[PDB]
């Protein structure tokens, strides 16, 4: 009980990303934000996020990432908000991964996200 | 010089908490490393007391006796080493909750200061690169 599993180093954290088709959504003070010009790739969801009692208990960071690397997501804090839920992080996952699949896109979780709080099911990757 | 003073000012908590992460991690490892230490020699000097006793008990039955000030020689830095291993066991097991609380509240500061504008290199800046 009580543990914080990070997927993303320091550099993925604070690295910049650009959107081209900007589209942010709120779920709870949860920030989701996802380039809408993005189409026909694989995408990993990685988090840094606290357990408790086996379940996510905070979310700290979400990023989406291609296979070369670059990111085209994020599920964030609002910096000017309080905080959010074990419900809250779930929900923000379901609207950027059926956001990111609508542009054909192959999203999986990682295997810490997928032991607290996953979702999809997953489809076909493109060549 | 208004909101960029938040911004700069929750910068350099970044900092403080970044030093305070990596001052008790550098301080984890020296504790980490000295338990090993000692509970190697805590196993060297375990089957070395039990050689010790077992020459007495292969040659009591026929009968070479200032060995046994050897042993208790021995036992006594055997469990006076093993207590100040308990001690070091102790001490970083103090830590660990120190180490998770600032990882994750150093990485909540770099959300937050990414999500108020500062890029890449402000936060390389504050993290010493």
């Amino acid at each position: 009980a009580s543990r914080y599993l990070t997927d993303m180093t320091l550099e993925e954290m604070s690295r910049d990303w650009f959107m081209l088709m900007p589209k942010q959504k709120v779920a709870g003070s949860l920030c989701i934000r996802m380039d809408q010009a993005i189409m026909d790739k694989n995408i990993i969801l990685k988090a840094n996020f606290s357990v408790i009692f086996d379940r996510l208990e905070t979310l700290i960071l979400l990023r989406a990432f291609t296979e070369e690397g670059a990111i085209v997501g994020e599920i964030s804090p609002l910096p000017s908000l309080p905080g959010h839920t074990d419900e809250d992080v779930k929900n923000a996952v379901g609207v950027l991964i059926g956001g990111l699949e609508a542009n054909d896109n192959t999203v999986r979780v990682s295997e810490t996200l997928q032991r607290f709080a996953w979702r999809s099911s997953n489809e076909n990757g493109r060549p | 010089g208004s909101k960029e003073d938040s911004v700069e000012a929750v910068g350099a908590q970044l900092k403080v908490y970044h030093q305070q992460y990596q001052d008790k991690s550098r301080e984890y490892d020296q504790l980490y490393e000295e338990y090993t230490r000692t509970s190697q020699e805590l196993q060297m000097k375990r089957t070395a007391i039990e050689a010790f006793n077992e020459t007495i008990k292969i040659f009591e039955e026929q009968g070479i006796a200032e060995i046994h000030e050897s042993r208790t020689k021995l036992e006594q830095q055997l469990r006076a080493q093993a207590s100040d291993n308990r001690e070091i066991d102790k001490r970083m097991n103090s830590l660990k909750p120190d180490l998770m609380q600032l990882r994750k509240i150093r990485d909540q500061y770099l959300v937050w200061l990414t999500q108020k504008g500062a890029r890449q290199k402000k936060i390389n800046e504050w993290l010493g690169i």
